[PDB]
RNA sequence: AUGCGA
DNA sequence: TGTCTTCAACTGCTTTCGCATGAAGTACCTCCCAACTACTTTTCCTCACACTTG
């Protein structure tokens, strides 16, 4: 189960975890850089359901 | 560590198998509490033809 | 003889269709196909 | 992987193979040019001869451990050479047959030839119980015509002699002996192999030339010792004659007689088991990391099961983590020399106590029967007194 | 569908 | 009897065009499979007792 949550990154579960979507909490670390395999662990997002907003404040 | 804080806050999941007897009635008297008290993560190995 | 290093004790071995597809020398299950004296040609650019 | 009367061909094939692997290291051991060699050969024939015959489906053949020493010996007969027991000591000793283990071959794929109804039976069963040795010779006999097929059989004026030098080495013993024998042993004559005993009950009869004169020997030192009178062995110097004897290292005798005897039988050796005189101890774990190897090479598992077993081996690896022991005429003159001082009831028990000893050394070598031997015994003794 | 190039 | 008014629920969309590279669900069930060990299987081998003898 973790595998495939963990593969797919669409985690589901009775709760939710308290979490405003249930896809993209995982990233590929797209080793093409070493520039991009730092930057991975040094990225953060501010989550894909604030992606989905119109405006920009 | 806080993965066995976690499962120390699962507590436990209880269910009674209508403990017939003939309060033994409406009282059961057949409690089951299943729980988990520890979680162990091991490092990865790989034994082949199983066990031996 | 064709040739199969073993990817984890370095150890060359000639795999068959008759042998388990395993390092005999470790018991390793994944083996480099070996290169060999092979004519290629090259452009110098 | 064959049942019924091909199976039984390789079976019959096998058996072909091995004896014939036998007899070239007879020839290396003895050098005993053509003549040793195609003497086995039409014996084998001769053997084979009646095993087509009685076909059709006869499954009677698949010839035992002992049938093919039995035809060496019976050849070597022909030819005279040796002895049984001496044969039999020095072959165990040196692994020099092929005999104990049936994996050599060429077979790799006999093997395979799976065993329908025999060739795993082949090859290193079990060691021989009593006459049992025999009780087979006896019967090739009855299937060869031995007899009247070859000259001279069980013979041996030299088995007298490896036996006096056997121990008492007391030189005027072998025509004490060799004069009883000349006396009623088969009206002074060289004892003959015994006949092709036909009957499948192979009663004992007694006729093996050997069991025989092993017996009047024995009884020649305990009359000859009993009555001489002129007092021409002295009352301290039998016991000396064993004191010298209880034991002793083996210019590669003692040695084999020790590795014969560790067939923990009867518990004559076992004891020699126990005890195992220090460095005897020692020679025997030589002979153990040299010819016992000659034991085995699981197959597939992947390699690992051997691997891993390899590896162990790694482990303990060992192996090593006056030329100092004597030979044979050297041990035997020196005994010779330790009774070097020749010039009422204990006596009797001393040479009752000398002649166990013997009855242990000649009967280890063979099928023993410790009262057959005797039964042996019994009945020369009886042929005797109708002078 | 995700990330991404213009 | 006839006509009018507000609110809340429901409908349909809100950049284009391509690379990648497709992968992964899953309870309930399992029969098949691989295993360790022991037990069992087919052919073969070899000795043995009694009655009677003299
Ligand atoms: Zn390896």
């Amino acid at each position: 189960k973790m595998q495939y949550f963990l593969s797919t990154g669409n985690l589901v579960s009775q709760s939710g975890l308290d979490l405003q979507q249930v896809s993209g909490y995982t990233v590929v670390a797209e080793k093409i850089n070493f520039y991009r395999f730092i930057s991975h662990f040094r990225m953060v997002h501010r989550g894909s359901f604030f992606a989905q907003l119109k405006t920009t404040t | 560590g806080l993965l066995n804080l976690g499962v120390k806050d699962i507590g436990e999941k209880v269910i009674f198998d209508g403990k017939p007897l003939n309060s033994n009635s409406g009282y059961l008297g057949n409690k089951l509490s299943v729980s988990v008290e520890q979680v162990s993560i091991a490092k990865p190995m790989s034994n082949d033809g199983v066990s031996s | 003889t064709l040739k199969y290093i073993c990817a984890e004790c370095s150890s060359k071995l000639s795999l068959s269709r008759t042998d388990a597809v395993r390092c005999k020398d470790c018991g390793h299950r994944i083996l480099l196909k070996a290169r060999t004296k092979r004519l290629v040609q090259f452009e110098a650019r | 992987k064959l049942i019924g009367h091909e199976a039984k061909l390789l079976f019959l094939k096998s058996f072909q193979f091995i004896l014939k692997r036998q007899i070239r290291w007879l020839i290396t051991e003895m050098r005993f040019p053509k003549e040793f060699e195609h003497v086995a050969k039409i014996i084998w024939l001769k053997i084979l001869k009646t095993i087509n015959d009685q076909p059709q489906e006869e499954l009677k053949l698949q010839l035992h451990m002992t049938s093919t020493i039995s035809i060496l010996y019976l050849a070597s007969t022909h030819l005279s050479l040796p002895v049984y027991t001496c044969d039999y000591i020095k072959w165990i000793c040196t692994a020099k047959m092929p005999y104990f283990q049936a994996s050599e071959i060429l077979p790799k794929s006999w093997r395979i030839q799976l065993p329908n109804y025999y060739v795993s039976i082949l090859e290193g069963s079990i060691s021989p119980f009593n006459g049992q040795l025999y009780n087979k010779i006896a019967l090739t006999c009855g299937m060869i015509h031995f007899k009247e097929f070859f000259n001279s059989e069980i013979s041996c004026q030299g088995l007298l002699l490896k036996l006096v030098m056997q121990c008492a080495l007391p030189p005027e013993f072998y025509f004490y002996t060799k004069q009883v024998i000349e006396f009623e042993e088969t009206d002074i004559r060289n004892l003959t192999l015994w006949e092709r005993t036909d009957e499948r009950h192979t009663g004992r009869v007694s006729n093996h030339a050997e069991l025989r004169v092993l017996s009047y020997f024995m009884l020649t030192i305990n009359w000859m010792l009993s009555f001489d009178r002129d007092r021409q062995y002295p009352l301290k110097w039998i016991l000396s004659l064993t004191e010298s004897l209880t034991q002793r290292t083996t210019t590669s005798e003692s040695i084999g007689r020790n590795i014969v005897k560790v067939v923990y039988p009867d518990k004559p050796t076992s004891s020699d088991y126990f005890q195992w005189s220090e460095e005897e101890t020692l020679e025997f774990l030589k002979w153990m990391e040299k010819q016992f190897l000659p034991t085995q090479t699981s197959m597939e598992m992947t390699i690992d099961q051997k691997i891993a077993r390899r590896k162990l081996y790694k482990i303990f690896p060992l192996d090593r983590e006056d030329t100092h022991q004597l030979t044979f005429i050297e041990d035997l003159q020196e005994r010779y020399a330790k009774q070097t001082p020749f010039f009422p009831p204990a006596r009797k028990e001393a040479i009752g106590r000398l002649l166990t000893h013997i009855a242990s050394q000649l009967l280890v070598d063979f099928a023993i029967s410790k009262e057959q031997l005797k039964d042996c015994i019994s009945r020369i003794k009886n042929a005797c007194l109708h002078r």
